[PDB]
């Protein structure tokens, strides 16, 4: 069923799973038109995918010419989604297909349930939690390979850099989600954070930069501070 | 006008042939039900006054033989069975109406709602939704399961309608896995109409079963069956529209004819809603919208 903060552990086990995060997929900026209407223009999206036991990414960047000639964009969004995560499936070898499938969004059962009929073992699973994966593009390797693309491309990642040599899966997503979390609520801050020290720098093969064990508590403690900040002022309290 | 002869009536029971009902008492001289129309399937269905639990019933053809009911009291229930024998029927049936013990259908000649209810609805098609090869009359009850919900247990015991699912290798394409599930047309005419109902009027004609055995038996897999039904056609995109407007005639006396104390039950909220107001024919049942809204505003 739902996955929820009851069995948070599930993600951690040796039964593959993939969450899958379509909110990037369909991306515009609407803006006026010489009569004075509005209209909107694409940018390009992409899949989020997410092996959140090995920190695997597979992010299928979504070209703009996908949109072309096509209505009902937020609607099809959902059903390429659906026909890229089966697409992305069927493309692994079976010992690496995953058991189950959590969609953060509950709009994406039925696409997905309907591509994924060829794999009934496969469970197709909603979540109750809120997890800041739309911030994906707030992570710069991301978005710029996002908007360089010139043509529909698969690029992966291990969104955990190296952390898992020195962590378990689970402090790693609780990282991840603190770090997405705080570029959500306010992007310019948790930047400010990532990138202050000049002498701290990301390698050519990572996201996030190399902090030491120490560094990473003062980050992460500056990032719930951020957080806690903006919520007060969300709803003055 | 046939006649379905009753042996005795040895316990107080709700008798119903069609959509009417009587109430007969416990050793009560009734012999049965007279001037049934020929040309029409009918069912005779019971429940008894000490257990409410259990409707059941016969759907049956007068044209197809002589069938009479006789209470067993081993099984606890009236049970229809076909004399062979002409001759002994016809005298057993003559003395009957000699001494006035039967009932007489009571059809107001004006009066096409029971046709209306069964005009696709043939004995050998319910023969084959409802198996027991031995008999030329079926029997059904409340607590009859459907194949679709058995899959989801006694086989011989099953309701076999037609499975329908909309999300299903048979309802989906590969390939127009969005197009197929946004508008069932390639499900409902190629698949269901072309390759299994074979034409609409047996499809019709499951569907006005399906109806018929939820009103009268309160079967819920029925139910299930007769929304399956109206939901595949309401959400294609493409019906001959011959089909159309059958449906809104065959939909609007099943509303009419629904107790209105049973709306709560026997109809799904989220289909209706669908199929009258969302759906690619929600301008097509103008019929069974307007006695839907007039009668049942609560639902939707
Ligand atoms: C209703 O009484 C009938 C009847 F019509 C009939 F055809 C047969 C029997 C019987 O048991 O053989 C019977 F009692």
């Amino acid at each position: 069923g739902a996955m929820n903060s009851s069995n948070y552990a599930e993600l951690f086990n040796n039964d593959i799973k993939l969450f899958v995060d379509d909110t990037n997929v369909y991306r515009v900026t609407v803006h006026k038109t010489f009569e004075g209407n509005v209209a909107t223009k694409a940018i390009n999206g992409c899949i989020f995918t997410l092996n959140p036991k090995t920190g695997h990414l597979f992010l299928k960047i979504i070209h703009t010419s996908v949109w072309a000639g096509q209505k009902r964009l937020s609607q099809l969004a959902k059903w390429k989604t659906a026909e890229e995560v089966s697409a992305l499936v069927r493309s692994l070898p079976k010992e690496e297909q995953p058991k189950q499938i959590i969609v953060t969004r509950k709009a994406m059962l039925d696409p997905l349930e309907v591509h994924m009929l060829d794999f009934p073992n496969i469970a197709i699973r909603p979540t109750e939690l809120r997890l800041p994966f739309s911030a994906a593009m707030s992570i710069d390797k991301l978005s710029d390979v996002v908007m360089k693309a010139t043509e529909p491309q698969m690029v992966l990642f291990n969104i955990y850099d190296d952390w898992l040599d020195r962590i378990s899966s689970y402090t790693a997503f609780s990282r991840l989600t603190l770090l997405l979390r705080a570029l959500k609520t306010n992007e310019e801050s948790a930047k400010m954070i990532l990138l202050s020290d000049p002498t701290i720098t990301i390698k050519s093969y990572h996201l996030w930069p190399s902090f030491t064990d120490e560094q990473w508590i003062t980050i992460e403690s500056q990032m719930r501070d951020l957080i806690l900040t903006e919520y007060g002022r969300k709803y003055n309290v | 006008m046939n006649t379905v002869p009753f042996t005795s009536a040895p316990i107080e029971v709700t008798i119903g042939i069609d959509q009417y009902s009587f109430n007969v008492k416990e050793n009560q001289p009734f012999h049965g039900i007279k001037d049934i129309p020929i040309g029409h399937v009918h069912v005779i269905h019971f429940q008894h006054a000490d257990n409410s639990s259990m409707r059941y019933g016969y759907w049956f053809d007068c044209r197809m033989g002589n069938f009479y009911i006789q209470y067993d009291p081993k099984d606890g229930l009236y049970k229809m069975m076909e004399e062979r024998d002409g001759a002994k029927f016809e005298n057993i049936v003559h003395n009957f109406k000699e001494r006035q013990m039967m009932v007489s259908y009571p059809k107001i000649d004006e009066d096409d709602t029971w046709y209306n209810l069964t005009e696709f609805v043939q004995m050998d098609k319910i023969r084959k939704i409802v198996r027991k090869d031995e008999n030329q009359f079926s029997y059904v009850d409340s607590s009859m399961t459907t194949v679709q919900e058995n899959e989801l247990s006694d086989p011989a015991h099953s309701l076999n309608y037609t499975v329908i699912n909309f999300k299903s290798r048979e309802a989906i394409r590969p390939g127009h896995e969005m197009e197929d599930f946004l508008d069932k047309s390639y499900y409902l005419n190629t698949v269901m109409l072309q390759g299994i109902f074979k034409n609409s009027s047996n499809y019709f004609g499951e569907l006005q079963f399906a109806f018929l055995n939820a009103m009268f038996f309160g079967n819920y897999g029925s139910s299930l069956q007769w929304h399956a039904m109206i939901e595949l056609i309401c959400s294609s995109a493409t019906v001959p529209k011959h089909m159309l407007d059958k449906l809104d005639e065959i939909l609007y006396y099943q509303i009419k004819t629904l107790p209105e104390q049973y709306s709560d039950i026997l109809l799904n909220e989220r289909v209706w809603n669908i199929c009258l107001y969302s759906s690619f024919q929600k301008n097509s049942l103008h019929n069974t919208e307007k006695i839907m809204e007039n009668k049942y505003p609560e639902l939707l």
